[PDB]
């Protein structure tokens, strides 16, 4: 099991700074040229730094020269980036990611990839979500619908749930929304059987670890 | 810096055709030094080709690239659903550098959306704003229009419309369109009605409901 994990994400305001790690198994670790790839919500692909297996060749993106540092540790299994002086521009999900193998440079194409950890630059405050619910009404080919609206928090992201994982079908999760306030908002829906109102509870597990929160709203008919 | 253009932007195709994505740099890319990822939505870039034409390791045998120099292609024999993505190209020759991408409809039957609305809660009433949802389910294509009519006056401004990615399953889409109001001007009107028109239909869907129910 090869396996890539990034730690360190988060808000931070601009112009702060961020050190972003990322641990490394299942190969020979200090064979590899580790690297950073970035990618800026809703945009594609960005490298931003590699290193090589002995941190002799150090090479950075224009974009980030003078303000990251790349370093590794041999001995960890473990590559990390120094980001200071941070734009709205570096917001961005951050990779680390591994070269095939037998490649005949530094930075080359990338195998394996990491889960990716968020980097949101805004000097917006954490706030957690409000969480209403969707009453189901009272019938589309006896089909009803029902709902969380998760309104107004900020960052992303909020994961969202049914039953705590019990309940995976019909249900539609929306990709969240940019507000005029700067926060964000989205909603998750189930369709169901009307009849199945009485024979089932409906609670939405609402999860937003940027500000620690856990909302469980049990969705009934109004 | 080289800059790579890939064409076409989108691709919609049916489940067994075969797919083809293009990658012109604006230079020559060294050695072929030239991959082909893989990005489905949430997920991390799946790396299908590089150096041109050598498949990565466990990609099925329809993913197969050509090219040379400044022309570059990806071919996907057969389609799945499960190829529902946007395909990167990127050259690894000179700085490092990635397309921005293909993406890859997959095409199915006409289907119409059922309609559902949701007026505000009274939690979020208390809250000063409210909040007046509209659910599309399950519909093919993705080209949908919804309206919000407040006292059968249409709105402009305030609705913002959400998207799901296309259903592994079956292939469709889901919409949500939220139409936010102020607490005073929602109670200083009456109707609301959501009219939804799509391709799958007759004539355009109305689901509405009086502010006393
Ligand atoms: O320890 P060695 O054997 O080598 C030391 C290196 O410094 C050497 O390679 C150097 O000369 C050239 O590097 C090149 O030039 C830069 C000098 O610093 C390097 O840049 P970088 O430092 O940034 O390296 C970039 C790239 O080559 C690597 O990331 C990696 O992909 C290679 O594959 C790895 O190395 C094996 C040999 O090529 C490969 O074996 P391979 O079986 O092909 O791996 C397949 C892979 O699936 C599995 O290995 C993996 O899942 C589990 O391990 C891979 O393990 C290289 O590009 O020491 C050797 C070497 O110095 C010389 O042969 O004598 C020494 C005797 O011990
Ligand atoms: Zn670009």
């Amino acid at each position: 099991e090869v396996q890539l994990v990034e730690s360190g994400g988060g808000l931070v305001t601009p112009g702060g700074s961020l050190r972003l790690s990322c641990a490394a198994s299942g190969f020979t670790f200090n064979t590899y040229s580790m690297n950073w790839v970035r990618q800026a919500p809703g945009k594609g692909l960005e490298w931003v730094s590699s290193i090589s297996r002995s941190s002799d060749y150090i090479y950075y993106a224009d974009s980030v020269k003078g303000r990251f540092t790349i370093s590794r540790d041999n001995a960890k299994n473990s590559v990390y980036l120094q980001m200071t002086s941070l734009r709205d521009e570096d917001t961005a999900v951050y990779y680390c990611a591994r070269d095939p193998g037998g490649m005949p440079t530094t930075v080359t194409t990338w195998l394996y990839w990491g889960q990716g950890t968020l980097v949101t630059v805004s000097s917006a405050s954490t706030k957690g979500p409000s969480v209403f619910p969707l009453a189901p009404s009272s019938t589309s080919g006896g089909t009803a619908a029902l709902g969380c609206l998760v309104k107004d928090y900020f960052p992303e992201p909020v994961t969202v749930s049914w039953n705590s994982g019990a309940l995976t079908s019909g249900v539609h999760t929306f990709p969240a929304v940019l507000q005029s306030s700067g926060l964000y908002s989205l909603s998750s829906v189930v369709t169901v059987p009307s009849s199945s109102l009485g024979t089932q509870t409906y609670i939405c597990n609402v999860n937003h670890k940027p500000s620690n929160t856990k909302v469980d709203k049990r969705v009934e008919p109004k | 810096e080289i800059v790579l253009t890939q064409s076409p932007g989108t691709l919609s195709l049916s489940p067994g055709e075969r797919a083809t994505l293009s990658c012109r740099a604006s230079q020559s890319v060294t050695s072929n030094y030239l991959a082909w990822y893989q990005q489905k939505p949430g997920q991390a870039p799946r790396l299908l080709i590089y150096d041109t034409s050598r498949r990565a390791t466990g990609i099925p045998d329809r993913f197969s690239g050509s090219g040379s120099a400044t022309d570059f292609t990806l071919t996907i024999s057969r389609l799945e659903p499960d190829d529902f993505a946007i395909y990167y190209c990127q050259q690894y020759g000179s700085p490092v550098t990635f397309g921005h991408g293909t993406k890859v409809e997959i095409k199915r039957t006409v289907a119409a959306p059922s309609v559902f609305i949701f007026p505000p809660s009274d939690e979020q009433l208390k809250s000063g704003t409210a909040s007046v949802v509209c659910l599309l389910n399950n519909f093919y294509p993705r080209e949908a229009k919804v309206q919000w009519k407040v006292d059968n006056a249409l709105q402009s401004g305030n609705s913002q419309e959400s998207v799901t990615e296309q259903d592994s399953k079956d292939s469709t889409y889901s919409l949500s369109s939220t139409l936010t109001l102020s607490k005073a001007d929602y109670e200083k009107h009456k109707v609301y009605a959501c009219e939804v028109t799509h391709q799958g239909l007759s004539s355009p869907v109305t689901k509405s409901f009086n502010r006393g129910e």
